[PDB]
């Protein structure tokens, strides 16, 4: 709906080798209270170190990054600004064995749902050395049947392109003690938030409230 | 590389400290990547030769900066000018180890110049913080005419106008003056009693003498001065309890030198990795050029910070001010100064003993010594303020009422009793009615004494700008409050935005609107007979009033207003008679005034009802300390039912 | 008295061609019929050069700059817009000989104006090597008497601030020949203008309309 007034889009060489001065000049010349950046982990570290050098990491500005950055999710490094926001999918805290169990559950449910129509698990075709096979309708039917699946609240519906559609994403952010924490859920196209305001930090870590802001009370 | 910097001092002893500092800073980085030297000169009694000597110092090396300090000479103003102007030709950055004049911050006149100590102008921030702490709102500012005083006043006014509060009174005396009792006399006759001083030492002493002669240095007063006014002969005789403030460790002249060399080294290290190695000017003759990277060097030097300075963390303002130097609060405890608290320019932390005030009391003084004799101004309005002549015995004739109690009356002076032709005459009269009774109750409720009088023109009061001028002064009663004629307004004064800009009201005590009176097709303001001019119906109002503004505040009604500009009355019930004499077709005015007379006399009717609603309220000068209590009395009156009993008495006894 | 409804104010940072990107974006997104700019002569060559790239020099727009720029009135440079309005004090066409004549005339007029008072012809200070002149003697009249003195019907009232007050000044602009021309004087505070309608010489704006009673 809203206009989404865009300010400036910049592409800078943030690789291992390059001229740091040019990117320093480019980053030092900007003014916008929200930043959205798309880089890789090493590039993210380089970019954030340079930004911290050129005064863009204090309590004034805000950063947003896709899940391609952020690395491990269990070892946030230095120069990462507090308040970095990302959106990870459901099961960003489960165990490896639990995820393997979920995978075996999906496979078993797909096979079982196939049986309720025809009644047999298709035979394998693993001639790696022989490499045969034109289009095969049997495995095609099995795969077509394998797309959709649900499991006690968690629905894993795969798109034609092999990425699932309609998941329950969760927003995460870096708490004031360098530890990832959930902020807002997302289920069926409606967003939620832990806070009614964006808590905003500082260098000494005492949180501040904007001067042009206030809280109004009323009732019915 | 061989990087060279310079300096100018006057000690011949602290120059050894300068070379020690530059060598010790070279110990921080000495891999020959850059290498540091040091040169110096001394001051001289003559200025032209001083400039020529700085010229030859500059040619001596490929200098990158200049450091200048204050000699044992007593002429602290012009001492750093001959070095600043000359080098200013070539944009060679310079630093000031110790200088406080506020002319060196004008970056359009000294092109390249920095500082490591805040100027005398920055004290206004400390004064503003102290005012915010102790809650003194009515302030008096006494300043001089030299540029420093104007700069300090401008900064303080910038802060106060940023909070939109303004100053009670600003008054200045030209420098080098004596026997100036007139200005202190002019400042003595106001309610605000806190006065803020900034002048030279001799002028401070003269002001102290005059004020001590005028009794204005005793109890009930608090005045805080800067730092230039408690030194030398001025400190000799002064009233006890004068607040002041001193620098953190200024006038050391050797603490700032380490910070200067450190920041210079930190800047030159960052500069030398740039593509444009112009290399500083070499030669004081023939070279009618500038340094190709002087502005860039100044810019990088400005935005280069320091880690651990002897005088604290060092940053620079937009012009090179010291940027968060410390400050020490002072006092006068029986002829001996003392430290009372430390303020870092952002907040004040009292970390010492208790502070005594001039009167010897221990409780905090408050400003605005509240007067008890108040003037009052009002206008002749029939339902509210009746004016009558008095008898020969000296009292207007008594008038009892059906209730069994008499009508209150007071004595109101001021007019000529004949507006059109009167050479000069003021007469005493009697006033009574609604607003007079309200004033009686208010005065008896809050312990004060009143001396009522009437306006000098007869109009309510409306802002206007006369020709051949750019300033607009209020006319009539509304003007009388602003210029200082009156102190309060007990009259049917409506509350509009323009009035609220410069005065401040209490809570409303009577609501109303605007309406039309007609002698028994006429209707509200929508008919083409009204929107367009025609001789069948003629409308008018009272000139220089609120309705005039309301009809000049609308572009889409221009023609109608123009109609009103043709002819209107500067009048009173006289307009009601002009309607009565069939001269005027209809009248448009406040609700209560019309509704009283319509049901009161005869044969007149009010057309429809109100369209634009507004209230009545008392008028008081900006941020006066009486408004809160007046409003609390008005609301109490509304809750009691007294305005109810009062209302029937004067308006419901009709029809 | 007029409403004077203003659109925006912008502070640029334009110099050598290293930092010349942010000003481009700031200049890109501002639109108005009239511009009032403040820069030096060594910077108009950057401002107008960047303005000609973002469509701001066409006949739709018009510019006004004070006399600080255009320092070399004799030979105006390239890349300047055709028809920008500035104001210059009187005697912008005078010759150097005329200027020194005017200076010696004003000085001698003040001197002889005191001479008519038959007081003196005060001598200057001694030299530079003594640092003399501690206070202001009765010589202070001379400087004062050097203010009001007029010459050849030209008011030369000098303010206490060291600049002349209420002179006559003219308006100049750049025609389609790149040489300045007079437009209108300001004698006694009434504007004269040579053109009843601005010429707008040479996408676009500023379209003309017609109507009748
Ligand atoms: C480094 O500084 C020293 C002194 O600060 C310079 O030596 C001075 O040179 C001038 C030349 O006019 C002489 O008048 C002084 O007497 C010298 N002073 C001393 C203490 O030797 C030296 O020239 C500077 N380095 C360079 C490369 O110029
Ligand atoms: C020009 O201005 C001066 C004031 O600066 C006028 O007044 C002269 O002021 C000095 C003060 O030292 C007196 O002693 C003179 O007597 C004043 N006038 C004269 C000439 O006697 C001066 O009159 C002004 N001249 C004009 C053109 O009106
Ligand atoms: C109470 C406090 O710490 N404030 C200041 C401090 O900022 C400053 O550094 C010091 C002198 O350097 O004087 C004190
Ligand atoms: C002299 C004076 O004004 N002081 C008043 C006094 O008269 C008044 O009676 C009292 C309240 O009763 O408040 C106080
Ligand atoms: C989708 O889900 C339905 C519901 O169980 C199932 O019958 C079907 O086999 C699944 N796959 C396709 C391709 O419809
Ligand atoms: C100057 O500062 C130094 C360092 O803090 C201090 O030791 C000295 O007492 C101060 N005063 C003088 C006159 O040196
Ligand atoms: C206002 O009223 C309070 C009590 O209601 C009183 O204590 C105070 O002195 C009054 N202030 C003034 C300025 O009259």
């Amino acid at each position: 709906h809203v206009s989404w007034r865009l300010l400036d889009v910049v592409t800078l060489e943030l690789g291992p080798g390059g001229p740091r001065a040019r990117t320093q000049r480019l980053l030092r010349q900007l003014d916008a209270p929200v930043f959205v950046a798309y880089c890789s982990r090493e590039e993210a570290e380089v970019l954030f170190a340079e930004a911290a050098q050129a005064g863009l990491v204090g309590p004034g500005h805000v950063w947003l990054v896709p899940n391609l950055a952020l690395g491990s999710t269990d070892a946030p490094p230095a120069t990462f600004p507090v308040g970095l926001i990302s959106v990870v999918t459901e099961s960003w805290r489960l165990s490896l064995r639990q995820k393997v169990r979920d995978g075996v559950a999906i496979l078993a449910l797909g096979a079982h749902s196939y049986w309720r129509q025809h009644g047999t698990l298709p035979a394998p075709a693993g001639d790696c050395r022989v490499h045969p096979g034109p289009v095969s309708p049997a495995r095609e039917a099995f795969y077509r049947h394998l797309l959709n699946v649900t499991w006690e609240g968690r629905d894993f519906s795969f798109s034609p392109g092999g990425y699932l559609v309609q998941p329950t994403m969760v927003v995460i952010a870096l708490n004031r003690h360098r530890l990832w924490e959930m902020v807002g859920r997302w289920e069926h196209g409606v967003l939620y938030m832990k806070y009614p305001v964006w808590p905003r930090y500082s260098a000494s870590l005492q949180p501040v409230v904007d001067s042009r802001h206030l809280t109004v009370a009323t009732l019915e | 590389k061989i990087v060279n910097i310079g300096a100018v001092l006057s000690t011949r002893k602290h120059e050894q400290m300068f070379r020690e500092a530059v060598n010790q800073a070279n110990k921080r980085h000495g891999s020959w990547k850059i290498q540091l030297n040091a040169t110096s000169v001394t001051h001289k009694p003559n200025a032209i030769q001083m400039a020529l000597s700085v010229c030859e110092d500059l040619i001596s090396s490929q200098v990158y900066a200049i450091l200048v300090s204050h000699p044992p000479t007593p002429n602290d103003h012009f001492t750093p000018t001959p070095v600043s102007y000359t080098a200013g030709f070539y944009r060679i950055p310079v630093l000031g180890l110790t200088t406080r004049m506020s002319i060196y911050s004008d970056k359009s006149i000294h092109l390249s110049f920095l500082r490591t100590v805040p100027p005398y102008s920055h004290q206004s921030s400390v004064w503003f913080e102290m005012m915010r702490v102790y809650s003194w709102n009515h302030i008096i500012l006494l300043v001089s005419d030299d540029h420093e005083g104007r700069a300090a006043q401008k900064r303080l006014e910038t802060l106060l106008e940023e909070r939109e509060s303004k100053a009670e009174k600003v008054l200045q005396f030209d420098p080098g003056t004596k026997n100036v009792t007139a200005l202190l006399m002019e400042a003595k006759e106001l309610e605000a009693r806190v006065i803020i001083l900034s002048a030279s030492e001799d002028d401070a002493a003269t002001v102290y003498r005059a004020a001590a002669m005028l009794n204005m240095t005793g109890s009930g007063y608090v005045w805080l001065v800067g730092e230039r006014e408690i030194s030398g002969n001025a400190l000799r005789y002064a009233p006890d309890g004068i607040l002041g403030l001193q620098l953190i460790n200024g006038k050391n002249e050797s603490a700032h030198i380490s910070d200067a060399v450190g920041v210079v080294a930190q800047a030159v290290h960052e500069l030398l990795e740039k593509e444009n190695i112009t290399d500083p000017p070499r030669g004081c003759v023939g070279n009618t050029n500038i340094w190709k990277t002087g502005p860039l060097f100044k810019r990088v030097l400005m935005s280069s910070k320091y880690a651990d300075g002897v005088t604290g963390r060092v940053e620079f303002n937009e012009d090179g001010d010291r940027k968060f130097a410390n400050y020490s609060i002072m006092n006068l405890q029986n002829r001996k100064l003392v430290q009372v608290g430390i303020y870092n320019g952002t907040h004040v932390i009292p970390n010492d003993r208790k502070i005594i005030w001039p009167g010897g009391e221990t409780e905090k003084p408050r400003g605005y010594q509240m007067s008890t004799r108040l003037k009052i101004v009002t206008i002749h309005q029939e339902p509210f303020v009746y004016v009558k002549p008095t008898l020969s015995d000296g009292t207007c004739k008594e008038e009892f009422t059906v209730n069994g109690d008499p009508v209150k009356k007071v004595i109101c002076t001021g007019p000529n009793d004949t507006s059109p032709g009167s050479p000069r005459h003021t007469v005493p009269q009697c006033c009574y009615g609604f607003c007079i009774d309200l004033l009686i109750k208010l005065a008896r409720t809050m312990n004060f004494t009143y001396e009522v009088h009437l306006v000098a023109d007869g109009k309510f009061g409306t802002q206007e700008r006369v020709n051949n001028s750019n300033k607009k002064e209020w006319n009539g009663m509304m003007g009388e409050l602003l210029s200082g004629q009156a102190d309060m307004i007990v009259a049917p004064l409506t509350i509009n935005n323009e009035r609220a800009q410069y005065i401040e009201f209490s809570k409303p005590f009577k609501y109303q609107g605007l309406t039309i009176l007609v002698k028994k097709r006429i209707t509200g303001i929508n008919d083409p007979r009204l929107r367009n001019p025609s001789d069948k119906f003629i409308y008018a109002t009272v000139k220089q009033s609120s309705v005039d503004i309301y009809f000049r505040r609308q572009v889409e009604l221009s023609t109608m207003y123009r109609h009103m500009e043709k002819h209107n009355y500067e009048s009173a019930a006289e307009a009601i008679q002009a309607v009565r004499d069939n001269k005027l077709h209809a009248f448009i005015w406040d609700s209560a005034v019309l509704e009283f007379e319509a049901s009161q006399k005869c044969d007149l009717v009010t057309t429809g009802e109100l369209f634009f609603r507004s209230g009545f309220g008392i008028g008081m000068r900006k941020d006066s300390p009486w408004k809160q209590n007046v409003s609390l009395s008005i609301l109490k009156s509304h809750e009691n039912g007294f305005m109810e009993d009062l209302d029937k008495t004067w308006v419901r006894y009709q029809e």
